[PDB]
């Protein structure tokens, strides 16, 4: 079974029911209600002063509601991180996702959150990426050089960085 | 088994690190045991108890409401923000933000709250106002966790933190209602399992807040006591060690276990 993992995160899909999510994640790893409202929040291994985790949001509180949002921290590692301060400074609001990735490096980013507020329509889709310099990613501690890049409808709306170069 | 200071010397030798500890009687404020209690240590997330103390002081003064809804933005989100990320689309109340900051160490929640008290400088001004001339916050989340050696930014001393916790939770500086709320958030801490809670005997009270940083930094501030009543404040900080998280946790829990074993010795 195990705790929440990157593999489980990838297997969980938009359009799934709460039961499908629980069956994949392992219900012993997950919680709902309280701080998390009608979302399902699932813990991975301890990291920093919290845990690696995923949070899955649903179209409503109904039993047949479907996953319309997927978020995670420290479950997914970047495939080839090459972000720098210079590259980050070249990123501009208004860029498409493809333009941003060409600027920061195609393997520099992971998906922090992705939400379809009009599911099953893609209208208003919001996407948040976490992007990393070469030794920036950490699954168990604190990042050493990262950026947050966020999009609506595939167009960059803002950017923020910590400790680049 | 070992006496508290014996255990701390063992832990420093084993970790190649530096421990700071104070145990203080809650009623009298007397220091019962201390180690490196005048050296500075990074506070990490332990500062969030002081932060919500400052927030509650504003509530008491009628300048803030726990029910006030804060609507925030993607720009506000930082590393380790499970609750605030979930609520991005709808916002969170001030009280919900304090609950997340304290019980889950939510970092964006802490930044949002910091803005309401005038930022790190504003929180440091609050500390000076309550008579703490040592503790200082200089940076926001997440840089405050860097724990660079010799860096005074975002540090406290075990003695100053214990005294400040005593002031917030038991003096006339916060209302009874606010003191109960601050303590309740600490009782409800969800991320402190591996530390003092792992060695706390049945029937004891605990309310705590933990912290983790870079470069081995780890810490806990706690109120605990037998017969399900708070009796003492315990502060334990660790800095400057290459040891793994498991080891850091085990050593803090061991120092806690020595304090508990030698509670009346």
């Amino acid at each position: 079974a195990g705790v929440m993992t990157g593999a489980k995160f990838t297997q969980i899909q938009f359009g799934m029911t709460r039961q499908q999510v629980l069956d994949i994640a392992g219900a012993e790893n997950c919680e709902t209600g309280g701080s998390f409202g009608d979302s399902i929040h699932c813990r991975g291994h301890a990291a920093g002063d919290y845990y690696a985790y995923a949070t899955f949001g649903f179209t409503s509180a109904a039993a047949d509601a479907k996953v319309d949002s997927k978020s995670q921290e420290k479950l997914l590692a970047p495939s080839a991180p090459t972000l720098t301060l210079a590259k980050f400074n070249q990123v501009t609001v208004g860029m498409t996702r493809a333009q941003v990735l060409a600027t920061v490096g195609q393997g520099s980013c992971t998906t922090w959150s992705e939400y379809y507020p009009a599911y099953p329509s893609t209208a208003g889709v919001t996407l948040s990426l976490s992007c990393f310099d070469v030794d920036g990613y950490s699954s168990t501690g604190f990042y050493r050089g990262s950026a947050h890049l966020w999009f609506t409808d595939g167009v960059l709306q803002g950017k923020r960085q910590w400790d680049l170069v | 088994s070992p006496q508290p200071l014996e255990q701390i010397k063992l832990s420093e030798s084993q970790l190649s690190g530096r421990v700071g500890m104070i145990e203080m009687d809650l009623a009298s404020g007397r220091t019962l045991t201390a180690w490196r209690a005048d050296e500075r240590f990074p506070m990490m997330s332990t500062f969030k108890v002081v932060l919500c103390g400052a927030v509650l002081a504003r509530v008491d003064a009628g300048d803030e409401q726990l029910e006030r809804k804060i609507h925030y933005r993607q720009q506000d989100l930082v590393e380790y923000s499970p609750v605030s990320e979930k609520h991005l689309a709808d916002g969170m109340t001030v009280g919900e933000l304090c609950a997340a900051a304290i019980t889950m160490s939510d970092n964006s929640a802490a930044n949002l709250l910091l803005a309401t008290v005038g930022g790190p400088a504003g929180l440091t001004a609050f500390l000076r106002q309550i008579g703490d001339n040592v503790t200082r916050l200089d940076r926001w989340e997440t840089e405050l966790n860097e724990a660079l050696p010799g860096d005074a930014r975002d540090t406290t001393t075990p003695a100053s933190m214990a005294a400040t916790l005593r002031k917030l939770l038991t003096s006339q500086r916060l209302s009874a209602r606010s003191q109960r709320q601050l303590l309740q958030w600490m009782v409800d801490d969800r991320v402190a399992g591996p530390l003092i809670r792992s060695v706390l005997p049945a029937g004891w009270f605990i309310a705590d807040k933990t912290g983790a940083g870079e470069r081995g930094a780890r810490g806990i501030v706690a109120l605990l006591g037998p017969n399900n009543k708070a009796e003492r404040i315990v502060v334990i900080y660790l800095r400057d060690t290459p040891a793994s998280m498991a080891e850091r946790n085990q050593q803090i829990a061991g120092i806690g276990a020595a304090l508990i074993e030698h509670w009346q010795r």
